């Protein structure tokens, strides 16, 4: 589902741009807790696991 | 969630100088990384939003 | 959150009702697999793991 | 799924004999297994819906 690698590759964009500080990083970096809190873990692992459940029923 | 991750694309938008910003926009646009962050809003807006 | 409690109560309610066999059996066996799914299972993890997750953020 | 378990609602709905059906219709009913539901079409229908 390219969601850890969109996910994770958004979080260290989140993070490259938040280095550059080109731009306000507070929105940014509120992504960063709303992609990395383990809210979003869950949520992601999830989507994994049911792509998985599809392949198992 | 879903907002959130909106706003950041406006702000990453308004700079056309960031290459990150261009290829996080992408990311964060896709419908698939919405979906995750719509059970995100489902489940938050369930657990204590009213 | 009482998804275990409402989910695992409407499984054996679906059940109790498929041992009556009075109603269509059939909407109902389909709720059964549709609670009993793992699919639904990962899902429901999800809300308490969420709970959770909020306790922690 | 919400649907599935709205039509069983229906069907246990109209037998006030089954005291299954019941207790079935108020937990099936409740927004909580709904909002799990919820999950349940938005994952199911992105992955077998298009």
């Amino acid at each position: 589902l390219g969601l850890e690698r969109d996910v994770s590759r958004a979080v260290e964009l989140l993070e490259r741009l938040q280095r550059s500080g080109e731009l306000p990083p507070q929105k940014l970096q509120a992504l960063q807790r709303v992609l990395q809190s383990r809210f979003c873990s869950a949520i992601r692992e999830v989507y994994e696991q049911l792509y998985d459940t599809l392949d198992i029923t | 969630a879903v907002q959130r991750a909106k706003e950041v694309l406006e702000e990453i938008s308004c700079y056309p100088e960031n290459n990150d910003a261009k290829e996080l926009k992408r990311i964060l646009t896709q419908p698939h990384f919405m979906a995750l962050l719509q059970t995100h809003d489902v489940v938050a807006h369930e657990v204590y939003s009213d």
